[PDB]
């Protein structure tokens, strides 16, 4: 996927 | 080589011109429950690094190799295929450390190696464990381990579970029924809304969500990292069977993962599931296509079928029944293209 | 073709595919000032279609294609080379228009369109109007183009502007400066501080803001699409000298665009502006890795370039010097790969 990797807080 | 032959070359492309910037390492690195795990099992595991030869597949920033290095490793090999092994050098020299860790710039299938290794240490863990196909880039660096070498983490469980989200499932008919009128600017929509529906159920949902849509306990799919070839993981059939604790609609199937680090001294765990604090993974949801009512007592069976693609992930084609009634559903979903709804 | 020979096919698919999902040509359709603006350009203007035969440069759903059918255009060829194009055709069925608008699938530098047209409508702007290089596919496009022959929008006006955010500018410091750490669970990531503040400071920001944070005047680059050769945007010059209003740190350079739809009754205008209601362009701005001091009267002067990149988009180069006292600031940006703050 393009992000394959989410974003934490 | 074994990674070309598996992927594409403009997946391959984007995948390490993703993980070359600092923000994303950064974005892993600052994940406590990630980072702190890790270097706590390597830590408390002292005897299995003191003085011994270590491989990092995919070390990034080099984070991992320095915590190999403060439990005592003599030799670490640091593999990174990004031009983040660049700035893993950097660090290497700036902690007094070239001694100690060497980076080697290149994927861990295409590079050699000067020796054998003792240990193995890596995070190839992607979202619902398998996305990404790192994993069988971990697996493939078993051809540097020495016999008896231990896989740091060692075994992974991905976890499956039903749940009940009665918004989420009708979010999707809301979005779609956009397309859904006569007279947008004088334009009648209404012939592309079943395909807006279909688009939007080819996603799984990255974010997390309260316990208590779980309706029954979760069934494991044990990878022993160890033992498994990277072939294992071209076609991974979970079957399942829920016993289920509550009645109501079944949306869908949850899921999560963890690893453990077998080592000398004990065994720590690595846990993403919606039971403990929130990762970086979040959890993965998978929607029926239709819902299905179960009883609490009921078995739900079915199978969750992972085929591995070039784009570096998985379709994934899940069919459910409850064995009671005969009434059942299906999926197809992209692993690739997850809505990321936690945003 | 043209295409190929300036775009990394790579950086090709990736892009066509986002404009195969629908979700993303709603997006685009919600966009209330957007689609109306375009709609009231087109239908206002009534006797540049009448009549007419259209080109649709990117047509995605065909939304603009059907503006100018209900304006009385005769033919229209719609072309999109995303797998939109199959959407685009159940709807010229659904609504019954196959006598009048034409799909033609594929990239409007490869297609063979049947005869010339008396004008080309398009949306091809992206953020701070250039990002996505379509605006090249849309001059390409008047090959087609009759003698004379109208484009909508016709021209595309850039604002620049110098701004102060102190909170934008310490947000992404603070965020570049976890690598400043001497020992991050025990290790020192000092040495890659700068690296990190050049890469943070790279990428573009994209959200709104209130107009009080501009310090000067803007000023305007104007792209005449009737006279502009594709060539012309493979390298933006664009010169500026700010007289500041206000005295204060300048952050880097806010950007926005307007288009002008140049018709025979009238012209619409289309715009991004932060004075304007919120556009999904939102606004774009380019921070300085260290903000400039300026007082009240003073000049900021300089050049933003805009180099033309194979990953249809571009790498901008800003510098800036305060004149009064010569302090510089230098900045390398890639459009690619923004934040979006909103
Ligand atoms: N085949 C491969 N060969 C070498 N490196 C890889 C390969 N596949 C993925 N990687 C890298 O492995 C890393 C995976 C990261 N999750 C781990 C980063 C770092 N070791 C950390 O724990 O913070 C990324 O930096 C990738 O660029
Ligand atoms: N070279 C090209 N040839 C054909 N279509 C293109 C090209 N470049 C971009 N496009 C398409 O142009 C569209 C750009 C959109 N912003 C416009 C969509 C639609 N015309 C609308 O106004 O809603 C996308 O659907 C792209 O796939």
């Amino acid at each position: 996927g393009k992000a394959p990797r989410k974003q934490l807080a | 080589s074994v990674f070309s032959e598996r992927t594409e070359e403009s997946s391959a492309v984007q995948y390490f011109q993703f993980y070359g910037y600092l923000s994303q390492q950064q974005n892993m690195m600052q994940d406590y429950v990630r980072t702190g795990t890790y270097q706590r099992a390597i830590l408390q595991n002292h005897t299995d690094f003191k003085d011994k030869i270590v491989l990092d597949v995919g070390c990034g920033s080099g984070i991992l190799s320095f915590f190999a290095a403060q439990a005592g490793a003599r030799k670490i090999y640091a593999v990174e295929a990004s031009t983040m092994a660049q700035h893993a050098e950097v660090l290497v020299k700036s902690n007094n450390l070239t001694d100690r860790i060497v980076v080697i710039p290149g994927k861990v299938e295409e590079v050699s190696l000067p020796e054998q290794v003792d240990i193995i240490i890596s995070e190839p863990m992607g979202y619902m464990l398998f996305n990404e196909r790192m994993l069988e880039s971990y697996l493939h660096a078993k051809k540097y381990l020495k016999p008896s070498g231990n896989m740091f983490p060692t075994i992974g469980d991905v976890h499956l579970a039903p749940f009940t989200d009665e918004q989420l499932y009708m979010e999707q008919f809301t979005k779609a029924n956009f397309w859904y009128q006569p007279s947008f600017h004088g334009v009648d929509l209404s012939a592309l809304r079943g395909a807006a529906v279909d688009e939007y159920f080819r996603q799984p949902v990255v974010d997390t969500f309260d316990i208590r849509i779980l309706m029954a306990k979760s069934v494991k799919y044990t990878v022993n990292f160890l033992e498994a070839k990277e072939g294992d993981l071209h076609r991974i059939e979970i079957p399942f069977k829920f016993h289920m604790l509550h009645s109501g609609l079944v949306h869908g199937l949850a899921f999560w993962f963890d690893v453990a680090f077998i080592g000398s001294i004990m065994t720590v765990w690595l846990s993403t599931a919606p039971t403990e604090p929130l990762t970086h993974w979040y959890q993965v949801r998978c929607l029926f296509q239709s819902p299905l009512f179960a009883k609490a007592g009921d078995t739900l069976s079915g199978t969750c079928l992972l085929i591995a693609n070039k784009r570096q992930s998985y379709d994934i084609s899940i069919v459910a029944q409850v064995d009671q009634t005969g009434s059942k559903s299906s999926n197809l979903l992209d692993l690739k293209n997850p809505f990321f709804r936690y945003t």
